[PDB]
């Protein structure tokens, strides 16, 4: 029904910063929340409501936006890999989109 | 932790109702809130069924689902889902989901297994 | 003065993609006057905040505005390869400039 | 287009002022807006002296630099910068720059040499 855009496949420079970001097209659906996670992490949430939550292993090293994109700090190879911006909305449900990170 | 408590099966009969039992255990001690309830096929994206904390519940399958417990203007901890008249097309994997914050989602997979 | 400008990251994607490209402008209190989207070659885009978006007549058809001061490219081609950047127009600062590499198949 | 008319270099003595003339060729037929003027040494990012359409004239940390020609409530035409008390430091290119829409910047660069 509706389809996600990203920011792609990327690279980016250790110890650099780097801008998550989607944007949810194609449909008149209501955001609910959006939340940003690796395959077994919560790393934040943008809620309509409540604003930001950010999850404390990226609190000190992780700036919320711009808009409901999420923006790295300070990355290490560590961060590398895949990347989830899962949006929750009304009446539609569950979208998805895939951002892959290699620093 | 907030956890969603569901069997990991369900027997439904051919052509009568089921009710695919989905809750949302939040410790007193704990804080959330919750913003909606999705339903949907397991593996697909998008909401078969979908509460909403203000907007209210929403089917798209059909006139053969119903939210049980899920009202307006009152806590969303209880996502049970029935189903009118099953169909041999009715089996499979369907996902319960909980949209908290800050917890974010909680989820599981009910199998309905028809006839 | 300072001002520092992060990005969406240098991209490799796929043909007939669809791609975000995104800046944002921080360590500053100054007021953006306009951002420009372009390349050394030509201008893709403008978002003035008076006089909204403008798109360079030869992307109309394959640029979206937005997200925000990003911009979708669309039906990637080969071509779309190249530098990319994104500068910002801004008082009392002046300019900053922020760099994407796009790759394309 | 809208095009940008200024001396490819231009000339001043220690100890005297100058004035970098930079100039918005508009044709009468052709519409754009100007909504800000920036001036800054060559080939690095943020600014020297800026002139925006409401906030006016800003000077990046000089009371050396002044806009000759513009004014706060007439179309943002002349970038026309002048220096005062010209120094041995302020030898250089310099980038004199409009931001114009739809067309975008439309800049020059400057060799300001200094003289005994
Ligand atoms: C735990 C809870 O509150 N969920 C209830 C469940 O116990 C009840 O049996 C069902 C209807 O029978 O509807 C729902
Ligand atoms: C028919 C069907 O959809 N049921 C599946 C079952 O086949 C599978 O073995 C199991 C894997 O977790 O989950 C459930
Ligand atoms: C082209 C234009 O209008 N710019 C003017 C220039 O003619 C004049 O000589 C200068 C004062 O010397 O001030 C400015
Ligand atoms: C002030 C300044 O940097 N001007 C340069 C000068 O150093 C050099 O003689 C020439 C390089 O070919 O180009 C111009």
């Amino acid at each position: 029904t509706g389809t996600i855009e990203t920011t792609g496949n990327i690279s980016a420079e250790k110890g650099g910063s780097i801008i998550l970001q989607c944007h949810l097209s194609s449909t008149t659906a209501q955001v609910t929340q959006v939340n940003w996670e690796q395959q077994d992490q919560l790393l934040a949430i943008c809620n309509a409501d409540l604003g930001w939550h950010i999850s404390p292993s990226f609190k000190d090293r992780v700036a919320p936006g711009p808009g409901l994109g999420l923006t790295l700090q300070s990355l290490t190879v560590n961060d590398t890999g895949e990347y989830f911006c899962i949006y929750h909305t009304y009446p539609d449900g569950t979208y998805t989109g895939r951002i892959f990170l290699e620093v | 932790d907030v956890v969603v408590q569901a069997p990991t099966q369900v027997p439904g009969f051919l052509g009568d109702s089921v009710t695919l039992p989905c809750y949302l255990q939040v410790p007193n001690m704990e804080v959330t809130h919750v913003s909606q309830l999705t339903w949907a096929r397991h593996g697909e994206s998008g909401s078969m069924a979908v509460f909403h904390q203000t907007q209210g519940p929403s089917y798209s399958e059909s006139k053969r689902l119903e939210f049980v417990a899920a009202r307006l203007g009152a806590e969303l901890r209880n996502a049970s889902l029935r189903m009118f008249g099953l169909r041999v097309e009715d089996e499979g994997n369907y996902t319960c989901l909980f949209v908290t914050f800050p917890q974010g989602s909680r989820s599981v997979d009910i199998w309905l297994r028809v006839l």
